[PDB]
């Protein structure tokens, strides 16, 4: 996932969801473990590596790969744990880590009201 | 006056009188004294300097320092960044030696590795 | 109290004294040992005494005790209460001059006059005493030291930086076993109170991988740094920093309150990151507590065995307690042991038969 944002953050309508299946299914595939290694991988940028435009490219990169796994998990799988509680430990695991959001607001800012804003935004 | 630009770095280059000379003369400092029908001669200007320092860059890197014309915020994060006083027996080191204790893929050592890739080849 | 002011106008026609060396660090800590915690009216004395000694200190003129200065820019007005509340900041410049000692801005202000007179074979030297006279001040310091430590730890200030956070650790340890022992007595509760149950017990999360993550040095990325792993990592520096005396209280402590805190088995798994590390430390000059640390662990064992419904990652501690006998104890506490180990479950029966034997 870093390296495909820090390539090409357009043209990457739905292959993307196809190497993630590739590389799921050939491995150990633990979905929520999945998700959250997935969102530790667009939250690890946007922080170290931009300093300017980049950095809109990070976030424009975050918002469109969010949709990407949302329709990755509507589409992918449907009858044992149906995308639903695997997200709730996942967000779990992801608040046990402070320092993550610490970094976050450090960068941004505004990682607090940011964070709780695409938050609701992504459960549209 | 990019294309003139690669025109100079196709030609001898060693004279640098019409790349210094396009250099200084395409540079949008002057801020449209003249009654200029421009209307953004801040915003259109900056955009077109950061434009035209965008394109053609490893083509002035050819000569020595330029003028530096743009005069922007902050300049473009990825570059070469490749040591020129040194072989590419370095990915050991400066990559891999890194990535072995580092859990993930550094951007910087995305473009790096992105940018050696093309400018070697895929077999060595 | 009140003619205290009279000797400090005689120290004030006495700045003499202070012609010859500034090393504080022993006069306030044998004349502060019991004092930090009833020092109500020595904290009276010092709220005037605070620019005396400024003063004292100030019969030179090489520029280069600025701490103090910045507590006199910042002291213009009720000097009892201001200068005390942004400190976590104001301490990260402090650490900030302590990481600039080793690898900073080397010759900078500090190394001077005559980088052999003043008492310099290190620049952390002449950190001591600072520190000491900073941290002197007032007195919910102490107390709060290691708070604000932890705090510009976790609450980390965007003046720290997190790449190379391991010279802070070193930073952090050495300010620590520098300062007296109500200064340092905090972390005790720091590590074992505040996160160490945090949830912690059950249904903690599916974070419980124990060794990925709880071991230091995870948190390369800006990801994998959970608050434990910060923890832990000023725990061992402050172990190995004051691995002197300050260790030699620890023994007792593990027996006085970490009985009824062990409820899980990631519990046991930290508690080990904490003491294992140093006890060779102990076996060095202190043997006599090994033993002690021994059934320390064991009677944790217990814990570990009543509450606990199965052990996933039992083996690691089989071994580790195994070599922890073979290797620095040896037939040395085997009587003691007897009787403890014969409450084990049943696999760690069969695992330590031989070291039953």
């Amino acid at each position: 996932i870093l390296l495909e944002g820090t390539m090409n953050l357009t043209g990457e309508m739905q292959p993307l969801v196809e190497q993630l299946m590739m590389v799921k299914r050939m491995q150990h595939i633990p979905t929520p473990l999945f998700v959250l290694e997935i969102w530790k991988a667009c939250f690890v940028g946007l922080i170290e590596s931009p300093e300017g435009t980049q950095e809109l490219k990070w976030t424009a990169f975050t918002y469109l790969k969010i949709p990407q796994v949302l329709v990755k998990l509507k589409k992918y799988f449907h009858g044992e744990k149906d995308f639903t509680e695997d997200v709730n430990c996942a967000f779990e695991f992801l608040l046990k880590l402070t320092p993550l959001l610490d970094k976050a607001d450090q960068r941004c800012n505004c990682d607090c009201t940011n964070f709780l804003l695409q938050e609701c935004n992504k459960q549209g | 006056a990019v294309a003139w630009l690669v025109a100079h770095v196709r030609m001898l280059g060693l004279d640098e009188r019409e790349k210094s000379l396009q250099m200084i003369r395409q540079l949008a400092g002057p801020l449209y004294s003249e009654n200029t029908l421009q209307f953004y001669n801040e915003r259109v200007v900056i955009m077109n300097s950061i434009l035209e320092h965008m394109c053609a860059d490893v083509l002035q890197q050819t000569a020595t320092q330029i003028k530096f014309p743009s005069t922007g915020v902050d300049t473009m994060p990825y570059w070469n960044l490749l040591p020129p006083k040194r072989p590419i027996k370095e990915v050991l080191t400066d990559i891999f030696a890194k990535v072995l204790e580092k859990g993930w893929v550094d951007s910087r050592s995305i473009h790096i590795l992105d940018t050696l890739l093309h400018m070697g080849g895929v077999y060595w | 109290l009140p003619v205290s002011k009279s000797l400090e106008t005689l120290l004030d026609h006495l700045g003499g004294l202070y012609k010859f060396h500034d090393r504080p660090v022993t006069y306030l800590y044998n004349t502060l040992h019991y004092y930090e915690m009833c020092l109500r009216n020595r904290d009276h004395l010092k709220r005037k005494l605070v620019h005396a000694i400024i003063g004292s200190l100030k019969d030179n003129r090489p520029q280069g005790w600025c701490l103090s200065d910045t507590y006199l820019k910042h002291a213009m007005n009720a000097r009892e209460d201001n200068p005390w509340v942004p400190e976590d900041s104001y301490y990260c410049k402090l650490i900030g001059r302590l990481v600039d000692t080793m690898a900073g801005k080397s010759p900078g202000p500090f190394p001077n006059c005559d980088w052999r007179f003043n008492e310099f074979p290190n620049p952390a030297a002449h950190a001591l005493h600072v520190t000491c006279v900073e941290l002197m001040a007032l007195a919910v310091p102490g107390k709060d030291v290691g708070n604000a430590l932890l705090n510009v730890v976790l609450k980390s200030q965007p003046l720290v930086p997190r790449e190379n956070i391991t010279a802070w650790m070193n930073a952090i340890g050495l300010i620590i076993t520098a300062l007296p022992e109500p200064y340092w007595i905090v972390l005790h509760d720091r590590i074992v109170n505040v996160i160490s149950s945090s949830s912690l017990t059950s249904e903690t999360e599916w974070v419980g991988y124990p060794f990925r993550l709880f071991d230091f040095t995870a948190c390369h990325q800006s990801y994998s740094e959970m608050s434990c792993s910060y923890t832990l990592a000023l725990a061992h520096a402050v172990w190995h920093h004051s691995s002197i005396g300050q260790l030699s209280l620890i023994p007792k402590f593990l027996t006085e309150a970490l009985l009824p805190v062990v409820k899980t088995e990631f519990q046991l798994l930290y508690v080990y990151h904490l003491v294992g590390p140093f006890l060779q430390r102990f076996q060095q000059e202190r043997t006599r507590c090994m033993i002690e640390i021994g059934v320390a662990f064991y009677d944790m064992l217990l814990n570990v065995d009543q509450c606990s419904t199965h052990l996933n990652y039992m083996d690691p501690i089989c071994d580790f307690l195994y070599h922890m006998k073979y290797m620095f104890t040896g037939d040395s506490v085997k009587e003691q042991v007897e009787k403890i180990i014969c409450n084990l479950k049943p696999a760690l029966k069969l695992r330590l038969r031989f070291i039953t034997h």
